[PDB]
């Protein structure tokens, strides 16, 4: 979620990802932990086996074969963590994640009940404004002369500088509001 | 610890 | 109220069904390097084997004990 | 039960099609049959509020069973002998209806025989 | 917003294809108009028919619910492919294998229900019997008219 | 109160209680306590009100509507006489809606009380419903949304003719 | 009560839940036993289901062909 | 294979701001600054203002508005058994006919 | 028939006071989850008196509370068929909802 | 459940690693790289993250799992995900 | 009603046999018992179909409360594969969770016996659809098979939940409401059955095997479940088959009907109506 | 075995032959797509995080979509044999079908009222 994806997965990434998928599905069939441990070690035997085959034209043919084998022995209903995509708690609290900007419409009589939270907030709104100009400038200075771009972002290279485009990450609502 | 809860302006 | 995790050399798989996994895997050159991370499930307060009769036949003891008392009472009360 | 096996599978003529019973004349094989007797009268069933399905030939017992359940209230457990009576009379009626399947089967099996002769 | 930032008519020349792609923020080799059958698409891109369930769930999409990014071209049928509606994601079981199995089961059960209608289960018991002419009066038969004596015997 | 001839109601026949168990009927207790704590205070509040309504006794009457010439007595086009014949019919037609409701109240009120004997003991009320329905259908059915006296008359004349033609053959 | 969280070890069980749980299981088991003693017939049966072949043509009134 | 040095340096900086943000969400001791029996008087005013008082109005409505209009309350006729004495007319229901008697 | 009718009608009034309270300023002062749970409990207990009277008499009712409108010869009235089914279901339903209402105060304690 | 605190996370991360066999506890610190100071391979670090997800009860997406290459990085990824700030 | 109901009870029970979410198993239990009430109405047994509703409300409500207690104590986890050994860590809930299962599966003299037993007695001794009778009895055994699935995986195996344990069930707002239902799950059917008026004549006369038919299949369902669920302890890998895929994927009815039907209709809404 | 795709059950990414393509021509396609993606993502962020913003962030992609589906359909519509038949059938197809259902039904109803063979027994509202 935090890291933007690359342009394309390498062979190394496509095999590790399969490895994790194939174990999680094994655990879905086995259930029992002792039985899940036994077959998880057999699974690693099948991945250590062709670990070094560096043909790079049969390694691929060993992956498409293994994905087509995974897709046939899927669990029709794998276990999912409650907060993960497809999970039962997935996005349960998204109705409680009010953006911080909604406080900017609060009535004064509402703001009068939290005088010290609302004072540590005008500092953050100042810090955000003074930092903005220097953030925009830094992002042009690192705009590579060749258009090739990636979703990643640069840090603060100086002192007294916050990393550019930091407000929507730092201020984001809590995972469990 | 008690945390602040961001809410919409309900005064209106 | 601070956490106080158990000593981590406590978790030893001996005398648990995780042993039989090392017996089976070690018969073909393999070995489970995460066995001790499963171990707390099969020892300590979680040891044993819950059998279905024990779940169904729960409180049968004191249910039957009350039955004879209740049954006896009707005989005497008759 | 057997009958379903017999009616399908083996023969199919010597078995009472259950929706046409009786089929042979009521007095056949009987010198004189005594018409079944109803203890309860229409006013009594009609005044104890018996559903039409309940106005069978055992109604006189159900009229007592209801009479108990109203009078032993709040003691809802104090009418087990009355229930047993009604349950018994119904069982006998049910046995009476079990004797019609046999009779019709047996008679209907007779006709198959003598017809061959 | 101006006329050249908005959809237009079908692109006839490759010079108006690369113009159209640049409008919609696509590669020229990726821009693909709908077929020109004059059904009103103009030059709007024809994008692969994948519902939004197939989009990377873990990515932080700009339009979070739609699983889109700001500026990206929107599929013609987006409102049919939002996550509340039609899902085209891969299934563990092939589409036709599900279709053959589901209706085979439903079809088989329909057959077996008719079988059970022509060979019903019952008990070896003659019909129930009721007094007073099959309860002729209590069923609402006419008091003045005389029913047909229907009688039952002890056996 | 209400007129017991408009709304006939068989007298109640409650069997006298026959308690043959030693236990106490919990219905008969909360019924006493209900009378003392609920019924008694309320009846005082009502007796207080009806003593006010006696001090300010006021009267109102049912309006009389004499009969005007029928539609049949109206020359075609004379809207002055058609209008009054039309107003009367609309008054009549409305009283017939309420007669039907009354006959329906009885049938519904009988169905409930007879209970499991409605198929037998609700014959008379089902017969009035079946008769007063045939009359209603012979007067008002199929007239349409723009129903009026003239259409009611046209429907009757077309029916008196279809029956006269019954005997003109038979 | 405000129990304490426990890591990897079996937790302590309050007496209330152990006995509240235990009573209900025994309350169930007593009631089955008590009922199955008085009213066993409702499960096993109360009335004999007559065999339909022991019956003789005399009562069924068959007329010998 | 993991974070690049520039990647890892951005996380340090954001994570620093982030935790300084969540700390700011904590409420001071004095917030919010609001502007100002087990079966008795606590359990009397409930069963005497939600059961008794509402029962007076519901009874008043039933007794003088529903029971004074025709057919508003209509009950099934009570069961009458061969042997009952009718509380109204005094009639006595004749006893039933006679049972041959049976025993299972 | 007044006590039977009044208790039948009174169940609805008890369940409507939590709805009315929720629409006033009081709801911000009381423990509204407990108030609803107490309210439904008293409703269940009242629902037993019509239940017992039916067990005694087996006598059903047809209570027309309100006349809503007449469509020529077809009146629509708010009317209740307090027979066997609605007498018993009403009690079973109010008994279960007394459990679920009190369960919710523990299950939804964070919401 | 109790709130997660930065030290409690740190203690549970190492605790899971100390029960791993291919790791040798005596040389296991928070800064231990999984591929250089401990000599674990790619196919192991995948199983290490899987062991963390089970420990804590939530998933780490693969785009992020493949960069958690030292116990501190894991501890900080969990801490930032669950809004833990001290 | 007799054939529509019979199909519902079998089809949903087949679905419930291989689900893993605790609620969907319980939700699929309801669909099957709902279908059985429907089968009852096809016997012209309206008062039995109603008495089942009144009885079924008690224990089924409890099963959701007992299940909903586990879900709260395990950080809102609902997959039974991550539950285990609940008969020990949560005694009270497990005890009520087993009263509910046995009341549901028609064990004698619990709330669900004074309804289910009569319906199974009636379905056998009425003229009816032979196949509706047959599948409705099979579905009555599967009610024991899938109940045993919960008892087994939830209460009987070894722990499979995460290692930080903060299970608390000492709150009165949890124990008291569950207890009320627990009393209802035991005694309620008895009281209801003896106080309601006699409705219909029960066919109380039948061979010895039609009078215990419900019990034997329910017992048999349990026995079959034990053997099957105890092969999962064997160090032998589990594989897909068409029959479990059908069970797990709800007979594919959602996967087809909820994809093809909304597509064609919503495609007509745009291509034909609005555009053309 | 093997998985047969369909429009409502697409092909998994891992079973796509064209997803294991690694020839340099594809990899360059996949890198320009990301660059276009990142260029936009950068521009959206430079508005989202801007503190001087006082209104929402207008979306040209959404304006184009809604305009393509309303104000731009007709100009880009050309009659053809397939459109004209489709509109003719879509237009009057259902309308003729229902005309015969209702006309046929009400003719059977008017036929049965002239010969009195209907049971309007308790019907007094219409
Ligand atoms: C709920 C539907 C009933 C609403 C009517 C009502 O309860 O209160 C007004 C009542 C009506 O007065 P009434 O003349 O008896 O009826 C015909 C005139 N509308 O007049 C009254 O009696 C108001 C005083 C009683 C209010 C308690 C009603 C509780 C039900
Ligand atoms: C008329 C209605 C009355 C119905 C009967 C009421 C019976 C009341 C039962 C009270 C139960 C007391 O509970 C007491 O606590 C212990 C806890 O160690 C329970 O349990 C203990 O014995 C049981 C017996 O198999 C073991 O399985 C268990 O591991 C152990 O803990 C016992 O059952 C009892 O010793
Ligand atoms: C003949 O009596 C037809 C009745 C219908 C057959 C139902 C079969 C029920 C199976 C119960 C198992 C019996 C154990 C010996």
């Amino acid at each position: 979620a935090f890291c933007a994806p690359p342009a394309y997965l390498t062979h190394q990434q496509k095999v590790l990802r399969l490895y994790k998928r194939a174990l999680r599905h094994l655990e879905s069939w086995c259930i029992h932990r002792d039985k899940y441990r036994y077959f998880a070690c057999l699974m690693r035997a099948r991945f250590e086996e062709h670990k070094n085959e560096k043909d790079m034209m049969r390694a691929t043919q060993l992956l498409r074969e293994a994905e087509e084998e995974f897709w046939q022995n899927q669990h029709p209903q794998p276990y999912i963590f409650p907060d993960s995509p497809g999970g039962t708690s997935f996005e349960r609290y998204e109705c409680y994640k009010v953006p911080e900007w909604c406080l900017d419409y609060w009535h004064p009589s509402e703001k009068a009940m939290y005088p010290d939270y609302f004072s540590k907030r005008e500092q953050w709104k100042k810090l955000r404004m003074e930092s903005w100009d220097r953030e925009v400038k830094q992002l042009q200075e690192e705009t590579s002369p060749d258009g090739i771009m990636t979703e990643a972002l640069p840090p603060a290279r100086r002192e007294g500088d916050l990393p550019p485009l930091w407000w929507h990450i730092v201020t984001r609502p809590r995972e469990r509001p | 610890k008690r945390l602040f809860v961001v809410k919409p302006s309900l005064y209106y | 109220g601070k956490m106080e995790l158990p000593d981590y050399r406590q978790w030893k798989i001996e005398g648990t069904p995780l042993e039989t996994v090392q017996k089976k895997l070690a018969a073909r050159g393999l070995r489970d390097p995460w066995a001790r991370n499963e171990a707390w499930r099969y020892m300590g307060g979680f040891a044993g084997n819950i059998t279905f009769p024990s779940v169904i036949l729960k409180g049968f003891k004191w249910g039957f004990a009350a039955f004879v008392v209740a049954l006896g009472a009707e005989y005497f009360l008759d | 039960g057997a009958h379903l096996t017999r009616r399908y599978l083996w023969d199919a003529s010597v078995e009472p099609d259950p929706e046409k019973i009786p089929s042979f004349p009521p007095d056949l094989g009987f010198p004189e049959r005594k018409e079944r007797v109803m203890v309860a009268t229409q006013q009594e069933m009609m005044d104890a509020q018996l559903t039409l399905q309940q106005r069978d030939y055992c109604a006189h017992y159900l009229i007592r069973l209801l009479k108990c359940k109203r009078d032993s209230f709040p003691n809802f457990l104090a009418c087990k002998h009355e229930q047993h009576d009604w349950d018994y009379c119904e069982h006998l009626d049910y046995v009476k209806r079990m004797k019609e399947f046999e009779r019709e089967r047996r008679l209907l099996q007779r006709k198959k025989r003598r017809a061959l002769k | 917003m101006t006329k050249d930032m908005l959809p237009g008519s079908y692109p006839r020349t490759p010079e108006e294809r690369a113009a159209a792609a640049k409008k919609y923020n696509m590669r020229v080799e990726d821009y693909e108009p709908y077929p020109d059958d004059g059904m009103g698409y103009g030059d709007y891109p024809m994008l692969p028919n994948r519902s939004q369930h197939e989009r990377d769930p873990w990515y932080q999409w700009d339009h979070s619910e739609l699983r889109m990014n700001w500026g990206e071209p929107i599929h013609w049928d987006l409102d049919m492919y939002i996550r509340n509606r039609v899902d085209t994601s891969p299934t563990p079981v092939s589409w036709d294998v599900m279709c053959k199995h589901l209706f085979g089961f439903v079809a088989f059960m329909v057959f077996m229900f008719w079988v059970g209608h022509v060979f019903p289960s019952y008990q070896p018991v003659g019909p129930k019997q009721y007094p007073y002419n099959n309860l002729y009066l209590e069923r609402g038969g006419d008091p003045t008219k005389e029913p047909e004596p229907v009688v039952h015997y002890d056996i | 109160s209400w007129d017991k001839d408009v709304y006939p109601e068989p007298p109640s026949r409650t069997p006298a209680p026959s308690p043959q168990t030693s236990l106490p009927n919990p219905i008969t207790y909360l019924t006493k306590a209900y009378d003392l704590v609920v019924d008694w205070p309320v009846t005082l509040v009502r007796e207080f009100i009806e003593r006010q309504h006696a001090k300010n006794r006021t009267y109102y009457y049912h309006r009389q509507y004499r009969r005007v010439p029928d539609i049949t007595e109206c020359k075609e086009g004379d809207v002055l006489c058609i209008y009054e014949a039309e107003m009367q019919w609309r008054r009549d037609f409305k009283v017939d809606q309420e007669i039907m409701n009354i006959i329906q109240e009885r049938l519904k009120a009988c169905q409930q009380r007879e209970g499991e004997n409605y198929q037998q003991n609700c014959a008379k009320e089902l017969e009035q419903f079946t008769k007063v329905t045939k009359a209603y259908q012979d007067r008002y059915l199929d007239l349409g949304a723009y129903y009026s006296a003239r259409k009611c008359l046209a429907k009757q004349k077309q029916r008196m003719l279809e029956e006269r033609k019954a005997a003109r053959q038979e | 009560v405000h129990i304490q969280p426990r890591y990897r070890e079996f937790p302590q069980l309050t007496r209330s839940q152990v006995i509240q749980g235990e009573f209900l299981s025994s309350l169930m088991w007593f009631w089955i036993l008590w009922r199955f003693w008085h009213d066993s017939d409702a499960v096993l049966g109360h009335f004999s289901y007559p065999d339909p072949s022991q019956w003789t043509d005399e009562e069924l009134g068959i007329p010998p062909d | 294979s993991g974070y690049t040095p520039d990647e890892k340096l951005r996380l340090q900086q954001l994570r620093e701001l982030r935790r300084r943000w969540l700390k700011d969400q904590e409420l001071s001791p004095r917030e919010p600054v609001l502007p100002p029996v087990f079966k008795a008087y606590r359990s009397s005013l409930f069963a005497v203002s939600h059961v008794l008082i509402p029962m007076w109005f519901v009874h008043y409505y039933v007794k003088y508005h529903m029971a004074t209009k025709p057919y508003t309350i209509v009950s099934s006729k009570p069961r009458i058994f061969p042997g009952d004495t009718i509380l109204e007319t005094g009639e006595v229901i004749p006893p039933m006919r006679d049972f041959p008697d049976q025993h299972h | 028939m007044n006590i039977f009718t009044t208790s039948i009608l009174l169940i609805f009034i008890l369940l409507l006071s939590p709805i009315l309270i929720s629409m006033s300023n009081l709801i911000k002062h009381i423990n509204f989850p407990l108030y609803t749970t107490t309210s439904i409990k008293f409703s269940f207990i009242i629902s037993l008196l019509p239940l017992l009277m039916f067990f005694h008499n087996n006598m059903e009712y047809m209570i027309t509370t309100w006349h809503w409108v007449t469509m020529n010869s077809m009146e629509l009235k708010m009317s209740f068929k307090t027979d066997f089914f609605s007498i018993l279901f009403t009690s079973v339903a109010l008994f279960v909802t007394w459990s679920i209402m009190q369960f919710s105060s523990w299950y939804m304690h964070s919401d | 459940a109790p709130p997660l605190t930065l030290d409690g996370i740190k203690d549970r991360v190492l605790y899971v690693l100390k029960l791993y066999d291919k790791i040798d506890p005596e040389k296991l610190s928070v800064n231990s790289h999984f591929m250089k100071d401990l000599g674990l391979d790619s196919l192991d670090q995948v199983e290490i993250i899987m062991a963390m997800e089970d420990e804590f009860g939530f998933e780490i997406p693969d785009i992020d799992a493949e960069k958690l290459m030292c116990p501190q990085e894991i501890v900080d990824y969990i801490a930032d995900k669950k809004d833990v700030y001290e | 009603m007799l054939c529509l109901g019979a199909l519902t009870t079998l089809f949903t029970a087949i679905c419930a046999l291989t689900q893993n979410d605790i609620k969907k198993i319980i939700a699929f239990s309801t669909s099957s018992q709902l279908g059985l009430m429907m089968v009852t109405l096809g016997m012209n047994q309206p008062h039995l179909a109603f008495l089942h509703i009144c009885t079924h409300a008690f224990f089924k409500a409890m099963l959701f409360m007992c299940s909903g207690s586990i879900i709260h104590s395990l950080a809102d986890e609902q997959d039974i594969r991550k539950m285990g050994n609940i008969t020990k860590i949560m005694p009270f809930t497990s005890s009520c969770l087993v009263i509910g299962s046995l009341a549901l599966t028609g064990m004698p003299f619990l709330t669900g016996f004074y309804s289910k037993d009569l319906i199974i007695e009636a379905i056998n001794t009425c003229n009816t659809n032979a196949w509706a009778l047959l599948i409705t009895l099979i579905a009555t055994s599967m009610t024991a098979m899938y109940s045993m699935r919960i008892i087994y995986f939830v209460t009987m195996t070894k722990p499979r939940f995460p290692p930080l344990i903060s299970i608390n069930e000492n709150d009165p707002d949890l124990m008291n409401p569950i207890k009320r239902l627990a009393f209802g799950s035991i005694f309620a059917g008895f009281v209801i059955s003896y106080n309601i008026p006699p409705t219909s004549i029960p066919v109380l006369t039948m061979p010895w095997f039609l009078k215990t038919t419900a019990l034997i299949i329910s017992v048999l369902g349990f026995l079959i479940a034990l053997e099957l669920n105890n092969l999962t302890m064997k160090l032998s890998m589990n594989k897909a088959n068409p029959y479990s895929s059908f069970s797990t994927l709800l007979g594919f009815f959602p996967s087809i009907i909820h994809r093809i039907t909304p597509m064609k209709s919503l495609n007509l809404s745009l291509k034909t109506s609005l555009t053309l | 075995s093997k998985y047969k795709p369909a429009p409502l059950a697409t092909l998994p990414s891992t079973l796509d032959p064209a997803e294991y393509d690694v020839s340099p021509e594809t990899r360059r396609a996949q890198v320009e797509r990301l660059s276009i993606r990142a260029r936009l993502k950068r521009e959206y962020l430079l508005q989202y995080n801007d503190p001087k913003r006082v209104s929402h962030i207008e979306d040209p992609a959404l304006i184009r979509w809604t305009y393509a589906r309303s104000a731009n359909i007709y100009p880009n519509f050309r009659p053809t044999p397939k459109n004209s038949l489709l509109g003719a059938v879509a237009g009057f197809g259902p309308l003729i079908f229902w005309y015969y259902v209702f006309k046929t039904d009400r003719d059977r109803k008017e036929r049965l009222i002239q010969e009195g063979k209907l049971d309007r027994k308790f019907n007094i509202s219409y």
